[PDB]
């Protein structure tokens, strides 16, 4: 049936619990605050959608409704304090099709070449300034994908950090 | 005809408006006031409820006055003897986030539930010890935002996909469906009689229901945001809404419009829950900044607080006799003022 | 004197930023 | 001063409350993380 | 176009409604009111002797 997902693993004696809301189609501002309490948020970003456009609009780029989830789940009211782990998806697609097409199509004033590495670090610098508050919430960012389980010692090592990062600012040495 | 059919509905609303005004020939304020004022009103905290080690969605009184259940997103429904603070079940729960609980008016069974979309109906007295689960009613594509019971083998729901649902506990299919709201429904208020019920959506909109039917009967407007919370007169012919713009509005059902607005220039944060003294005279809101307050339902000056939860004052509940009032919060404690 | 010699003279050094950076280096 | 109901009740709250204790604190040392994105974000093979 | 004939006939529904003045129903609100005031300890504080949520 649908509903919340719910996903357990143990990893370096760690046991990681992950919700996945996706089914829930209706306003997110009426359950959002019960995720209020969480150590950290995953947000999966495909960065081969700017060449894709959603149907439902048909002149609105994928990336740019990321984004615009994105922004509102991370200036939310609730997560002030809240880290987020971003995942930049399917950078193979990106990679030959940043070979066919420019980043340009996406975001107009791109003004670059057409390789891997300067639209890779674009997406990835458009995504992390729409963080406003620079101060009590920080950003890790990956590329995902290698087909291997470097994922999990990524999130792992965030979530350390952040675990780390909290009790320091509870001592109020942060 | 499809402009035809526009046209149409809007003459049907436009009779509808005339026949509301031309209802209006005064208001409930300059009636009652001739009578006399409930004056100050205090409440002190007899009671006070602890175990829940997260914040406290739902709660509901007992038939008996005496029992009531808790639920909160640590993933527990503890059932409280109130009298003398003892516990009398803690019930764990498959999914931690509930949003709302049920208590049966016999006694012999709760529900719950939440992010899941499934209305889970658990037996208190039970051969096997364990309060195990007795029922599972999924077919909502939303959060259960509230749910009721009207007898052992009858719960209405209501969820975010839009539509309010009556149940078969046995057969476990949903007899009537209820839709026509807009907007996430949040609550419902079952009446007394057990024929009728209101439900507030987001929509900003309330809607009144019969249940044999699945036809709705008076729809009513008049908030701006979301309705949170609906509480439903002692006497059955008029109800009160809470809602996010800081108001409570008073609706009879006789007249099919507003009779009495219950706010203040101090107040700016939104209402979670509303609830009727047994009288009716007092109306009973909680807000988000912390606070109860009672106003005159029958004038609306407010005529006390209640204060003392650190948090979110989520859900208010009054007995059947009257005699008490129990808070929860999410502060994780649950109070009891008389 | 080595802190107050940072607080006064550099003071480009003084972020939070600077801080978490080198704790998330510490074990990430 | 107490029934023998009233000491079974008390007795039963109190093996409450001490199940409720140690759910806590087995509640208390697990990690939870929230997944946000789309259904072609990734998300179901970084669930993978 | 069937939703709104389903509208439609709704709002015909609704528009039949027999109505009252808003005198009628105040006064019976009141009336209900003053006739279980008695009864509502919220208001009238009964004595300790009759408060089973005694402190």
């Amino acid at each position: 049936t649908t509903g919340i997902v719910e996903t357990h693993f143990t990893f370096k004696d760690l046991y990681f619990k992950m919700f996945d809301v996706g089914a829930q189609r209706s306003e997110r501002k009426k359950w959002i605050h019960c995720f209020e309490g969480v150590t950290a948020i995953i947000f999966c970003v495909a960065l081969s959608d700017y060449d894709l456009v959603l149907a439902e609009d048909e002149e609105m780029n994928r990336m740019h409704a990321s984004m615009k989830l994105f922004d509102s789940i991370c200036n939310n009211k609730w997560f002030t304090e809240t880290s987020i782990i971003l995942f930049l998806n399917k950078k193979d697609l990106f990679e030959e099709k940043i070979k066919r097409s420019p980043l340009t199509i996406c975001y107009p004033e791109y003004t670059g070449s057409n390789t891997y590495e300067e639209a890779a670090a674009y997406i990835q610098c458009q995504f992390e300034d729409l963080n406003r508050r620079k101060d009590t919430k920080e950003i890790y960012t990956h590329f995902t994908c290698s087909t291997d389980t470097k994922n999990v010692q990524f999130v792992f090592d965030a979530v350390t950090d952040v675990i780390i990062k909290n009790n320091l600012k509870e001592c109020g040495l942060y | 005809e499809l402009e035809q059919l526009r046209q149409e509905a809007e003459q049907l609303r436009n009779q509808i408006r005339d026949a509301r005004k031309a209802c209006g020939d005064s208001t409930l304020t300059q009636i009652t006031a001739g009578l006399d004022p409930v004056g100050r009103i205090q409440m002190r905290t007899r009671r006070t409820l602890r175990g829940h080690l997260a914040k406290i969605y739902a709660m509901h009184w007992g038939t008996d006055s005496r029992l009531l259940v808790s639920a909160s997103q640590d993933g527990k429904l503890i059932i409280w003897d109130s009298y003398t603070t003892n516990k009398v079940h803690a019930i764990p729960l498959r999914s931690s986030w509930v949003m709302t609980c049920a208590y049966a008016p016999s006694g012999n069974f709760v529900a719950c539930g939440g992010l899941d979309n499934i209305c889970s109906i658990y037996s208190l007295k039970t051969r096997e010890g364990n309060v195990r689960v007795s029922r599972e009613l999924p077919g909502h594509t939303g959060y259960l935002s509230c749910c009721r019971f009207l007898d052992d083998n009858q719960i209405i729901t209501s969820s975010g996909d839009t539509t309010c649902a009556l149940w078969d506990i046995e057969t476990g299919q949903q007899t009537v469906g209820f839709a026509g709201h807009s907007g996430d429904v949040m609550s419902l208020s079952l009446a007394p009689d057990g024929r009728t019920f209101v439900s507030g959506a987001c929509d900003a909109s309330i809607k009144l229901w019969d249940v044999r039917d699945s036809m709705c009967r008076q729809t009513f407007i008049g908030h701006e945001s979301d309705i949170n919370a609906v509480a439903f007169f002692p006497n059955g012919y008029a109800f009160t809404t809470g809602s996010d713009d800081a108001t409570c509005r008073l609706f009879d059902l006789r007249a099919d419009q507003e009779l009495l607005m219950y706010s203040h220039d101090n107040i700016i944060c939104g209402i979670t829950s509303v609830a009727f003294s047994r009288s009716g005279r007092l109306l009973l809101a909680g807000y988000d900044d912390f606070n109860c307050n009672i106003w005159d339902a029958m004038k609306g000056d407010r005529a006390g607080v209640l204060a003392g939860h650190d948090n979110r004052v989520s859900c208010l509940g009054v007995t059947d006799d009257g005699m008490a009032v129990a808070t929860g919060s999410w502060d994780s404690f649950l109070k009891i003022w008389n | 004197f080595n802190k107050i010699y940072i607080i006064l003279f550099k003071p480009s050094r003084n972020t939070i930023e600077e801080v978490r950076c080198s704790t998330a280096a510490h074990a990430f | 001063t107490l029934s023998a109901e009233d000491k079974a009740a008390v007795e039963r709250s109190k093996m409450i409350d001490r199940n409720l204790r140690e759910d806590g604190e087995k509640a208390a040392k697990e990690v939870k993380l929230l997944l946000l994105g789309a259904g072609e974000s990734g998300k179901n093979t970084i669930v993978k | 176009i069937a939703q709104a004939r389903k509208l439609v006939e709704q709002l015909k529904m609704e528009a039949n409604i027999d109505r009252i003045k808003v005198s009628k129903a105040a006064a019976d609100l009141m009336a209900y009111c003053e006739a279980h005031a008695k009864e509502d300890p919220l208001l009238t504080p009964v004595p300790a002797s009759e408060n089973p949520f005694r402190e």
